[PDB]
Order: structure tokens, then C-alpha cells, then sequence
């Protein structure tokens, strides 16, 4: 039932239900985070 | 299959019922002299069970009293063999008994709030030690002195760098009312040390017996908190020359709502009082300890310390 | 069947009996194959590990309740009228209740409707004056509820102290309410009932937190749910400010209970505490354990 | 069959025959097709190279086994027991077992809830009291395991040395387990057994560790698998913080066995030690491997 | 106590069982009548053999006594008897210590034994570690009974 | 009939063909055109 049907495409992974504009918008998130302490003030 | 074999089957087993296997079950040919034995062993081996059935000219009649059977657990393995006369035992059945019968959890399990527990420190590591928690005056507040000068082991008091008086909470709680503190303990010098049970999560009520030593005022009292820095005093005093590495066991009694010390091994309480305003329960099982010094210099403070549920 | 009784107390208080012991005299009754009713929806956390996946923890999840009715009568008017009741006793807004009584008491559930309904066949639905109506509801709480007990405790004296009797009977943990008059200082039992997901299962088994001193008229909620802020004042004075970083984080755990202590002191006129203690469960209905 | 039997522990103590002689006492019986039960899910690497992709090695992977039940009775009271005492049996947090005994002894696997149970027909299950459960279980431990082979050599010496016999009758290689007495140096063997996995499979042939030396009243539990932390004093002295990053590093190779050395010096008492291996199978049963 | 509308002598066991042989227990008593209370100590699970300290209230029986129990209502003495006179609220601890094989009982605060024995003939380990009380009265008014029970592994 | 098939797809949302180059470049374009005209001419 489960192996090869939906059960088994959340295995393969975001290949049916998935959007590129939450991913790319984490990704930035994701990188300010990452350097906007280190930015500077000016 | 070339070789006869057993059979993988089961038994049933009920508390106060007769254990019975009725002879159509175990039916063929016997003739006279065959007997049949069934063995109960257990994971490791170990016969915990050995009966005789009543092998007829057809049939073979087991049955057995419930209390020859009620030692026998689930999941212990059976094994039932034929003897014909002038032959090797050859087993027919073997396999499992389960037990078909109401099921008792409670009674087999023992929970840990349903457990005595017993706590024990030294301090001979010179450290503190993750199990006592400080209070009054917050983290660090504690330490260890050595007091190698006299021939003695290394005793806990508050941090003399920083204060003059502190508190500690053994960290985890006893699970009766009635509890058993001795501390073996050492009088280098002035000051007050308070062995304080029945207390609550931040120690703001306790029951204690405080050991008061001064130039003129060596003394014990019992004593209820008001904090974990401040108590009360209950009672009348009791004159006591407290001297190092001095037993003292600070037992209370819930049934007769009664705090008492007795010294060394006294079977008379050197100090006693009963009928405190102080909660008990759950809540309220915490232990602990507390110093006070005029100077700042070890007191009197506890080399050994142990506790344990009930008195 | 007599042994499952299922019945529906709409937004507008209406009452309706699905299945059950006179199901269908209101016009409405249950049709087969209603999904995600029974079992909570949980979901399991894994992580990678050394032999594959380990197991990182559980997080239940909102139900969602698909199921069909049958609104039916003799008349299409009449029909017309048991169909629109039934609509009114919906809302997206605000929940209705669907209880489930069986050998084992009644328990209730708040669902509200998560999109519209889809009635009717393809036809006209006066031509049959029998039709079926599609419900997609959802459980916001997805635990089958029982009415939470109340056990009160006033005293006159300035210090007093009392013992409640709590114990939870349900599969999964409740978080306690707690109702405090003022004036007064409360002393309230957190105890962890051995739950060690704080890393102070043993330490706090018997732990109690002091709530901040009260003033006149300053009566206060204080409730574990971790939905709700723990401390609301009445009058609406900020009171958790006072509170120095305590709260009360432990719930109570299914097969655990005790007399906890409730302590009150520096109380002029006394005080009243009311302590409220969820009963729920996973399933509409199951047998006692412990 | 007589030839298979299944059995299932719940975690609360209750025991259940699902399959074999005895089943259905309990009133639930297994019903057909249930999968990812017999083998361990592996899944292998490659990488590419110039005749297509090269092996990169294996990752055992977590069960995921899905199974139905069939609960049943006469009449539907004692039917509603019996699927409440069924789910009282399972849960997520903690592992339930699951016995498989066959003429290759008895095998259990931990499995616990990976999702809700699936439980009853369309209908409501008190018509029927014959409803069967869908239940996804999972097996964060993949391997079906026996009861681990434990043996103990204590001595008066000060300094002693002994050899214990070991052997892997498995399918997959085993971690060893090592409880050491305090206080004393020992030296322990963590042989390749010819394993290449570091590229030392000769080289560490008779590769012996030494733990730190533990002081008194500091007895330990050195457990070679990764699921924990090597080196663990019952005192909670930190003892892996005093072995300058050594570590056991190899598992006991199926088809491999040897009288491994384990030796005692500066043990001023003498000390004991014990060594537990356990029997860890890929499949609930199989003929013992030369 | 006994349920005296249809009863004068009962005996009760605490439903589990002790994890070591050695056990005390305390028990606060009221003495409201005369009357004979058996506190019961490494009983079987039905109480055929065990020690129990047996406190007598009556108008010339104002004692205690150390007891070998011959089922759960009959029992013979050891030893001498102790006199004590008991008053409402009064505490008792019953210790049995395995080590020493004794039985000793302890009145109120104090740590000296009210009463002792020792080497008395019972079986114990596994199978005789069940605690218990019993109450036997000649009239059918209450005697001395306990108002409260704890009983605590070891000692 | 368009509920439930391609229909519905469509308000689930790039789960069937979109790519992932061309909202790559257009997420950059829409960059380029925020930072371009304030970057220095050096």
C-alpha cells in the first residue's frame, strides 16, 4: 500500500507539492542571518 | 523429515484454576507401563516445574492443583514427553505457557515515587559536587575546606571569600514523611550549622536542628525556616559541647509529628519537640543544610552526611 | 447500533442525533466511511542515525474529519427546511460539538467546518428530498474531551493550606487551571509527576512556585496551557512582571495524581482557589488504564 | 502454522499471540501481507566512474513495517476490551516487542506507533465486533536480535589475564559490550577480525586499547556500538575525558570468532570484567552461518 | 478494625510484599476498649508463619508480647511479656533485622527496645515477606486499633 | 471534472512542469534591477 504510491514520493522528496518562492526566500533568510551581524553600521 | 519430532504448541495457564490437559488431547496407543512427564524450565535452563500425567490404554490425563502451577510464569517453556516401557523418553509437545487470567501490573511493578531512597556525601573530593544545590546566596556560595592543620577530612561550608552564611538543598527529594539525617560533623570555631528537613523547593518552611558553638554558647535548637537563611527558633535550647567528627542523628517521625536529635549513640533524644506549624507531604520531603558564621571562618560543619526514608 | 451513540450540538445550540438511539429523528443521520474520527493524528520525528533513522519525538496534529450525512423526509419542503437547519448549525468561526457516548461515558469534540460543504447529487435535490451532504470539518484540539472537573477551596484564615486531589485517567497529559482570589501570596504545586523533559524529572518532583504577591482586586488566571499566558490578571495589571522569571512548565502526566499542595499566606479576607483539570483522550472511547 | 509463531509484548506487560499455535486467545489474529518484516532494509551507494558507477558502500536503513489485525469477540463489549487492551498495548514514545519463534530459536524486534493506528470498516465497529486495525509500526533498531551471550572472568591477582571465547553466528557484525570492575588498568582487544573498513584490516589484526586507568569505586561500561558513548563510569566520573580520544573501533565481522585477550594490571583488589556480545539477525529467522 | 456487626477477631495483609527480609514498621494506635493488635511480620501469602509484636489492652493485660503466628487468627507467644500501658495516638516501630535475626519493638521517641526476641523459628527470603495486621477481641467494641500504618523496606 | 485533475494542479501550484533555471534568472533579474542602478561606476 505504502511502498509505491504517495508514501513513497515523500520519500523521493519534493517531487509533486513544492514552491520555489518559500525555498528561495529561506535561502536568503538564511544568508542574512548569516552576514548581516558582520555587515557594517555605515 | 525424515526423523520424528515435536510439535510447537502451547499451554494455558490461570491463577486458581486447576492446570488440567484432558486425555482426548494427548490420545494414540500406550501400552501398559508407558508414562508421560511434562518439565517446565525457565530462560535460563532450570526445571521450575516437573508433573506426571495419568497415561491410560488411549489417553493421556494431565491435572494439577493450582498451587503447583501458580510459581510458573508466561513465557516459560514446557516440554512433555512419552515413555514407552523398555524405551527412551521421546518428547511430543513443546512450546510455551501463557497465562489467560486477569492481568496485575501494579502488583509486580514498584513505581519510583513508591521506593525508599537513601543519599550519602563525604566531600572527600574536595569539590562540591553536582548533587547539592546552593541557597540564600545563589550559585557559588559553597565549598570545601580541608582542615589538614588537625588529622580530620574535608568538610562543606558556605564560601568564606564571599559570605559568611549559606544554604544547601540536596537536589533530589525523599519519598516519605518520616526521615532519617546523620551527619558526622566538626566544631573548628564559632558559628551556627542548621540540618534542616521536611523542606520545601526553595527551602522557605523546613523542620531543623540547629548546633549553635560559641565562646559561651554551645548549644542545639530546633528551629523552623522562614527562608533558606532565617529560621525560628522552637523551643527551649539543650546545652551540647559539640567535638570534632561528633555523631549526630536528627530523625523525624511523622506519625508522631516529632523532630529529635540524639547524640552520638544515645538511645535518648538530646533534643525533641513535636506538634510543629509546619506543612508535610509532597512538596514538602527536600533536605538540606546551612551555615552561619560571625567571621569568616569554618564553624561547625558536617565531614559526613547521609540520609535516608523513614525512621 | 446501542452500544455508540453519536450526536451533534451545533453553533445555535441545535441537537442532532446521528447514530445511534434515535438517529435520524431529526431528519439527519450518519452515512458510513468518516475518516481521521477515532485515533489522534500523530506524527513521529526522525532523525539519521547509526543503524538508519532515530527516533526524535512525537507532534500531534489537528484532525481533519471527512464525512458524509443524509438529510432525508417525506416533502420537499419540509426536507428543505431540515436541510437548511443543518447548514445553520455549522460555522467556520466558532465550534459546534460532536459527541460520542459509549459503555464508557460521553466525549465530545469542538470541530468547526474547514471548507464548504458539497451537498446534494447531480440533480435537483427536491426531485428525491433525500441527500447526502459532504462535511469537511477540522479539530483544532484533535483530543476527544470529557467536562473538565472543578474542585473549589476557600478559607478564611490568613495562612492556610490545602491538599487537591488531581489524578489524570486519560492517555495524554493535561495542563491544570488554576483560579486565584486576591489579596494574598499563593504558593501552586508544579510538581513534574516524573516528566523529564526539562532534564529535572527527579528534582522537581515535588517542586511549588510562588506566585507574586497580589494586591486588592488583582484576581488572577493562571493557567499551564501552553495556548494561553500563564499569568492573567483580571483588572489587567501586568502581575508576570513581579514573577522573576518563574513559571510553571510541567503538566500532568496520564497515569499519574496526588493531593498537591496549595498553600496561601499574607491574606487579609482569606482566599478562594479553583483548580480545573482537563479530562481528554485520543479516542471516543476506550477502556480505564493504569 | 506449528513451524512459525508470532508474538507481540506490548509496553505495557500485556502478551498477545498474533500467528502459530495459540493465536487468537487474546482475540486478535494477523492478517495477511505485511512488509518490511523479514529483511533489513539496506540501501547501497555508488559513485560514478568510467563503466558506469562504482560501489560505495551500504546503509542499513529503519523499518518501516506496515501490518493489520483482526480484533475480535462475540459479543461487542468484550469485542470493545479487547481493541481498547490492543491499543493500550502500543505506543510512540516507548517500544513495544515483537517475538518471532521458529526451530532457529526466538527473535524479538522493537517497534513502536509511527503514526495513528488505522482501526475498524466503514461501518462502526460495534455491528461486527470483528473489525481489523491497520497499524504502520516502525523499528528504529532494524535488526532482529537474540538474547546477547554474556561472560564473566574475576580474579584475585593484581595483575591477570584471560581469553574469552567469541563468535559471530550472524548475519551482521555485532558490537561488544564490556563491564570493568574499578580500580585497575585494563587492556582491552578491538581486533579488525580482517575488516577493511580503515584500511588497517591486517594492520589491527591484534589491535589491544588500553582504558584509562580507573580510580576506585569507578567501575564502567565500555559499549562498542555508536548508538552510545563508548566509556561510562556508574560513578558519572567523566572517564572518557581521560582517554586522549581512543576508541573501540571495530565490530566482532560475521563468520569471525577468536579467544580474545583481556588483560588487569595495578588492580590492588582484583577485579572482574564481563563481556556481552550480542546476537543481532537481519531476518526473524535462519540457519546458523559457518 | 474488624467489622464488629458481624465479627470480633480479623486479620488483614498489605497487598504487596517487602523486597528484604529486614522491615519496619510503624504504626500509631488508639485504645478505645480492651482488645489484642497484631502487627505481622514475614508473613507468607496467607499468613501461616510469621513474627508479630501483639500489644494487649485489658484490665490486668496491659502488655506486649513477641508472637509466632499459626495462621492468620491463631497464633503462640515467645518469651517473657513487657508491661505497657497505651494512650491514643500512641507510636510503635516494629523492626525486624535480618542480620541480627531479631525482632524489636520501640515505643515513642526512644531507641531503646520496649520489647526484643530473637532466633524465634520462622522461615523467611523470597515467599515470607508480607506485612499485616490482626485484631482479636472477646466483647465486640473496638480495642486498640491503628488510625495510621507505614511500613518501610530494611532498617 | 476540473476539480479533482490538471485543473486543480494548476491551483496547487508549480508542482507538475516548472523549472528551476528560469526562476533561478528571474530572481536575479528582479535583483539586477533593485541593485544595479545604486552600485559605483569604479
Amino acid at each position: 500500500s505504502s511502498g509505491g504510491g504517495p508514501a513513497v514520493v515523500n520519500n523521493y522528496g519534493d517531487i509533486h507539492t513544492a514552491n520555489y518562492d518559500e525555498f528561495y526566500k529561506g535561502q536568503q533568510r538564511r544568508e542574512a542571518q548569516q552576514q548581516a551581524p558582520i555587515l557594517p553600521v555605515r | 523429515m525424515l526423523s520424528t519430532g515435536p510439535i510447537m504448541e502451547t499451554l494455558t495457564l490461570t491463577v486458581g484454576s486447576a492446570f488440567e490437559i484432558p486425555g482426548w488431547k494427548l490420545r494414540g496407543e500406550y501400552p501398559a507401563g508407558t508414562t508421560s512427564h511434562l518439565v517446565f524450565t525457565d530462560a535460563a535452563g532450570g526445571t521450575l516445574g516437573e508433573f506426571e500425567g495419568t497415561v491410560s490404554a488411549k489417553e493421556i490425563h494431565y491435572l494439577q492443583a493450582p498451587d503447583d502451577v501458580k510459581n510458573i510464569p508466561h513465557g516459560a517453556n514446557f516440554q512433555l514427553f512419552v515413555t514407552y516401557p523398555s524405551m527412551q523418553p521421546q518428547c511430543l509437545y513443546f512450546g510455551t505457557a501463557i497465562r489467560k487470567e486477569p492481568r496485575y501490573p501494579l502488583s509486580t511493578v514498584v513505581s519510583p515515587e513508591d521506593s525508599a531512597v537513601q543519599y550519602k556525601a563525604n566531600f572527600v573530593g574536595q569539590y562540591i559536587g553536582p548533587m547539592w544545590k546552593p541557597m540564600g546566596n545563589g550559585w557559588g556560595s559553597l565549598g570545601i575546606h580541608t582542615h589538614a592543620l588537625i588529622s580530620e577530612a574535608p568538610s562543606m561550608g558556605p564560601n568564606y571569600s564571599l559570605f559568611s552564611s549559606a544554604a544547601a538543598r540536596w537536589l533530589w527529594s525523599m519519598n516519605m514523611d518520616s526521615v532519617t539525617i546523620v551527619v558526622r560533623v566538626l566544631n573548628v570555631g564559632a558559628g551556627k550549622f542548621n540540618v534542616i528537613v521536611c523542606a520545601d523547593y526553595q527551602m522557605q518552611t523546613y523542620l531543623g536542628i540547629q548546633f549553635e558553638t560559641g565562646i559561651s554558647n554551645n548549644k542545639v535548637h530546633v528551629i523552623t525556616g522562614d527562608g533558606p537563611l532565617n529560621w525560628g527558633y522552637q523551643g527551649d535550647a539543650v546545652n551540647n559541647t559539640t567535638a570534632n567528627g561528633d555523631v549526630y542523628t536528627i530523625k523525624y517521625n511523622d506519625l508522631l509529628d516529632t523532630i529529635s536529635c540524639y547524640k552520638g549513640t544515645s538511645l535518648t533524644p538530646l533534643i525533641e519537640a513535636s506538634g510543629l506549624d509546619v506543612p508535610h507531604g509532597e512538596g514538602f520531603r527536600y533536605t538540606g543544610l546551612a551555615w552561619n558564621t560571625a567571621l569568616l571562618s569554618p564553624g561547625v560543619e558536617p565531614t559526613a552526611w547521609e540520609a535516608k526514608d523513614g525512621v | 447500533t446501542d452500544f455508540l451513540k453519536i450526536e451533534l450540538i451545533g453553533r445555535d445550540g441545535s441537537h442532532w442525533v446521528l447514530s445511534g438511539p434515535g438517529m435520524g429523528q431529526q431528519g439527519v443521520t450518519l452515512n458510513p466511511n468518516l475518516q481521521q474520527f477515532y485515533d489522534a493524528p500523530v506524527k513521529t520525528l526522525y532523525v539519521p542515525g547509526p543503524f538508519g533513522e532515530e527516533y526524535a519525538g512525537k507532534r500531534v496534529q489537528r484532525r481533519e474529519i471527512v464525512f458524509s450525512v443524509q438529510a432525508y423526509d417525506e416533502d420537499p419542503d419540509t426536507w428543505s427546511t431540515v436541510d437548511s437547519l443543518w447548514r445553520w448549525a455549522w460555522d467556520y468561526d466558532e465550534e459546534s460539538e460532536l459527541r460520542v457516548s459509549t459503555s464508557d461515558g460521553t466525549r465530545f469534540l469542538k470541530v468547526r467546518l474547514m471548507e464548504e460543504p458539497k451537498p446534494y447529487y447531480e440533480k435537483d435535490p427536491h426531485i428525491t428530498a433525500d441527500n447526502p451532504i459532504v462535511m469537511t470539518v477540522t479539530a483544532t484540539f484533535p483530543y476527544w474531551q470529557d467536562e473538565p472537573e472543578e474542585l473549589i477551596w476557600t478559607t478564611l484564615s490568613t495562612e492556610d493550606m490545602t491538599r487537591f486531589p488531581v489524578r489524570n485517567d486519560g492517555d495524554v497529559p493535561v495542563w491544570l487551571k488554576w483560579t486565584l482570589t486576591a489579596p494574598g501570596l499563593w504558593i501552586l504545586p508544579d510538581f513534574s509527576w516524573g516528566n523529564d523533559m526539562y532534564s529535572r524529572g527527579r528534582e522537581d518532583l515535588g517542586r511549588t512556585v510562588a506566585m507574586p504577591e497580589l494586591v486588592a482586586g488583582e484576581h488572577v488566571s493562571v493557567d499551564s496551557d501552553p495556548r494561553v499566558q500563564t499569568l492573567i490578571a483580571v483588572n489587567g495589571m501586568p502581575t508576570q512582571n513581579r514573577w522573576k522569571g518563574n513559571d510553571l512548565l510541567y503538566p500532568l502526566m496520564p497515569g499519574k495524581g496526588a493531593e498537591i499542595p496549595v498553600q496561601l499566606k499574607n491574606a487579609p479576607e482569606g482566599g478562594a482557589c479553583k483548580l480545573t483539570r482537563p479530562r481528554w483522550y485520543s479516542r471516543p472511547w476506550s477502556r480505564p488504564g493504569v
